[PDB]
RNA sequence: GCUCGCCGGAAGACCAAGGGUUCCUGUCCAACGUUAAUCGGGGCAGGGUGAGUCGACCCCUAAGGCGAGGCCGAAAGGCGUAGUCGAUGGGAAACAGGUUAAUAUUCCUGUACUUGGUGUUACUGCGAAGGGGGGACGGAGAAGGCUAUGUUGGCCGGGCG
């Protein structure tokens, strides 16, 4: 951070967030400000708070972007699942770098016309053809705002944008909550005991996570190199490093998009009782709507992470720079076996993920103390904390 | 040690060995299975029991 | 298909458990500097979110 | 037979192919045991240790390869490999 | 990969022996290979040999060896009794199918068998280093009954070029 290189990148991400917390406050219609403040007070419906996190307060104040970057992620899944069923698009993806980023842009192109279709959900159903016009143009001038201030961050600025975007929109949303507990604090009103329980099991918990993350799954590989030169003299062991979750950041924002989408879609309506009955159905009270969750969280980070490693390149590569896993065939017969294991690895991965976002909640509902500290936030936030400190230390060894 | 061990009786010096074995069993099992990285450990366990029995002996001599 | 999905699962939890053993068990030390970093870096970010709205809300 | 020579009858686990196979097929674990370790012995050590039941063990010896460090000729040590056969109920712990 | 040619009572499949990792995979091409080598029975690294029924061990002896005492001999030693060793011989029991890059009558699937130990139940005179039977034995010849095996026909799949 201190080599202006990563410095520079870091103040155009900063800006970007800025001018994504400038956005956040510009109400829908022309001047609606005052009405709108009085109709995000929640006259109906609390659970929208956490539609506001990933919005950078938009439903929690008068926005351009009411859903966020949401709309994007929730195309990004649909041409994702139409490159797999659609052999015309797995043509397309695996076509090495135009031919993949023209895919990217057919995502950004669905996510603009999506960014327009829910603007239409709204400003039909839930709250009214001026506004809902209004409401249409300021959403959709939003959302591709922040669709390119999220690409922009990718390439001159730090890390993933998107990401980025994502997790300092709902690292933004906190201080007023924990300003009034911490007002409430030199009173008493709510007690300090339940307070600093949670205040010490989300310390823990991510403790927890993180002391998972430092004794890892090493697979102990061999070299056994002397060079021609007469000089090096090397019998070599290094441990393959596998991490119980392979980048975890991406799909618990997917996750999270698609836990959104039927919220979006069934709930600004009211009067498609099927709708409601999904929608009511969802609300995170319920055993059923973590079970939905839960089958979407594990098929999200499997396929993901099926995604980003190659186990047959992997194992070539550690073929080719005369490397094997003693006692296992290389080539074709490593690549079953690092895949084989890194599967029954990610798998626990996703499943201790879904418990940290399921456990609050019954927490919650036992407990007399009823949206940041609903399970999804804290873990989200954990991977904010992960992913900086992962990025950092990966450039710390370069600097 | 050595002096710890000394002031002990027989059949908690015996209990000590069965308790040193087992210790010396987990750890190659862990260091075969690559999982131990403080190799150090081994000897120091090695060592142990072989004191342990020259007191036995050395009881049982005197 | 649902003695199979369940059969299935019952070799996953299996494989669950092989990945267990493998799991590294309590340690004070690592526990102490996860604690102490996860705390650092959590500390900076609420300090760059309080200086920036604490004097925000306040005007 | 002493708990004080089970300890010492069982080295270690051997991990390979035909390991692995064998693990998952036939629920058989193979271990590197004593040289003078009878079939005896590794059924009581591993109904022992591992807290399982045991079906049936099945031992082999290998023999040394002879291999060349800086020029010096060693012969490596001979060993014996025990196919281990747990019965089918039982569930496969590592300690 | 497609043609062409050779062996086929062997230039084929499998054992004992003798060797001892040459077996299998990866990788390397200096040396080694009567040339080249990207290949190897070469270098380097990792694997691989699973038995109550196969063999050895074991019980029993042949030739022959050793041999308490013993006889004999300058000394060393030589011979030999009781004994005890010694297979190339006698002595209990497993087959078909599946499977690995590499083992399988050894693993697995199925269906068996043997000999001991212990327990129940019924019946009952048990007991050796001794006694008797058996084990237990040549050459040639013949032809009667068979199977291994093969050919035709029937059947079944496929083919009308
Ligand atoms: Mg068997
Ligand atoms: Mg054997
Ligand atoms: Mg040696
Ligand atoms: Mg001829
Ligand atoms: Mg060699
Ligand atoms: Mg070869
Ligand atoms: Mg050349
Ligand atoms: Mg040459
Ligand atoms: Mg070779
Ligand atoms: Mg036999
Ligand atoms: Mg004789
Ligand atoms: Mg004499
Ligand atoms: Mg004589
Ligand atoms: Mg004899
Ligand atoms: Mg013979
Ligand atoms: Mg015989
Ligand atoms: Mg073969
Ligand atoms: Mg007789
Ligand atoms: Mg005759
Ligand atoms: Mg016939």
């Amino acid at each position: 951070g201190g080599l202006g290189e990563l410095k520079r990148r870091l103040l155009f991400v900063i800006g970007a967030l800025i001018v994504f917390r400038i956005g956040s406050f510009i109400p829908i219609p022309g001047i609606d400000a005052a009405v709108l403040a009085k109709l995000l007070e929640q006259q109906r419906g609390t659970i929208i708070e956490m539609f506001n996190m990933f919005s950078g307060g938009a439903l929690s104040r008068a926005s351009i972007f009411a859903l966020g970057i949401m709309p994007y992620i929730s195309a990004s899944i649909i041409i994702q699942l139409l490159t797999v069923v659609h052999p015309t698009l797995a043509e397309i993806k695996k076509e090495g770098e135009s031919g993949r980023r023209k895919i990217s842009q057919y995502t950004r192109y669905g996510t603009l016309v999506l960014a327009i279709f829910q603007s239409i959900g709204i400003a039909t159903g839930l709250p009214n053809f001026a506004f809902y016009f209004t409401a249409v143009v300021s959403l959709v001038t939003g959302t591709m705002f922040l669709m390119w201030l999220g690409e922009q961050i990718t390439e001159r600025g730090i890390g993933n944008g998107i990401s980025i975007i994502i997790f300092a929109g709902i690292v933004a949303g906190l201080p007023p909550a924990i300003a009034h507990t911490i007002e409430q604090a030199r009173q008493g009103d709510l007690h300090f005991l339940v307070l600093l329980l949670v205040a010490v099991l989300v310390f823990a918990v991510t403790f927890f996570v993180v002391f998972v993350e430092r004794g890892q799954r090493r697979i102990v590989v061999n070299y056994a190199k002397r060079q021609q030169g007469r000089r090096v003299y090397a019998a070599q062991s290094t441990h393959l490093p596998l991490k119980v979750n392979m980048a975890g950041v991406i799909p618990a924002i997917f996750a999270s998009s698609i836990i959104l989408f039927p919220a979006t879609i069934a709930s600004w309506f009211g009067g498609w009782n099927w709708l409601t009955t999904i929608s009511l159905y969802l609300q995170p009270g319920q055993p059923l709507y973590v079970l939905l969750y839960a089958s979407a969280i594990i098929f999200f980070c499997f396929f993901y992470t099926a995604l980003v490693f190659n186990p047959r390149e992997t194992a070539d590569n550690l073929k080719k720079s005369g490397a094997f896993v003693p006692g296992i065939r290389p080539g074709e017969q490593t690549a079953k076996y690092i895949d084989k294991v890194m599967t029954r690895l990610t798998l626990v991965g996703a499943l201790y993920i879904t418990f940290i976002c399921l456990i609050p909640e019954f927490m919650r509902d036992a407990m007399k103390v009823p949206f940041y500290f609903g399970g999804t936030s804290l873990l989200i936030v954990v991977v904010v904390i992960m992913d900086f400190m992962a990025q950092v230390q990966t450039l710390m060894m370069s600097s | 040690k050595a002096k710890e061990l000394r002031e002990k009786s027989v059949e908690e010096l015996n209990t000590e060995l069965l308790n040193l074995l087992r210790e010396q069993f987990n750890l190659r099992m862990q260091a075969a299975s690559g999982q131990l990285q403080q190799s150090h450990l081994l000897k120091q366990v090695r060592r142990d029991v072989a004191r342990v029995k020259t007191l036995l002996n050395e009881k049982a001599g005197a | 298909l649902l003695t199979t999905k369940g059969k299935a699962t019952v070799a996953f939890a299996r494989e669950a458990r092989t990945e267990v053993r493998k799991v590294i068990w309590p340690t004070r030390q690592e526990t102490l500097h996860t604690t102490l970093i996860v705390a650092a870096v959590t500390a900076v970010m609420s300090l760059i979110l309080w200086g920036l709205d604490g004097i925000l809300v306040r005007l | 037979i002493r708990e004080e020579r089970l300890l010492k009858v069982l080295r270690a686990p051997h991990v390979s192919e035909k390991a692995s196979t064998a693990m998952e097929k036939s629920n058989t674990i193979v271990l590197k045991v004593a040289k003078d370790a009878t079939k005896a012995e590794i059924k009581a050590a591993v109904q022992k240790l591992f807290e399982v039941e045991v079906e049936v063990v099945n031992t082999l010896v290998v023999k040394g390869k002879v291999k060349r460090h800086g020029q010096r000729i060693g012969r490596r040590s001979d060993w014996k490999k025990a196919y281990v056969t747990l019965k089918e109920g039982q569930n496969l712990d590592f300690v």
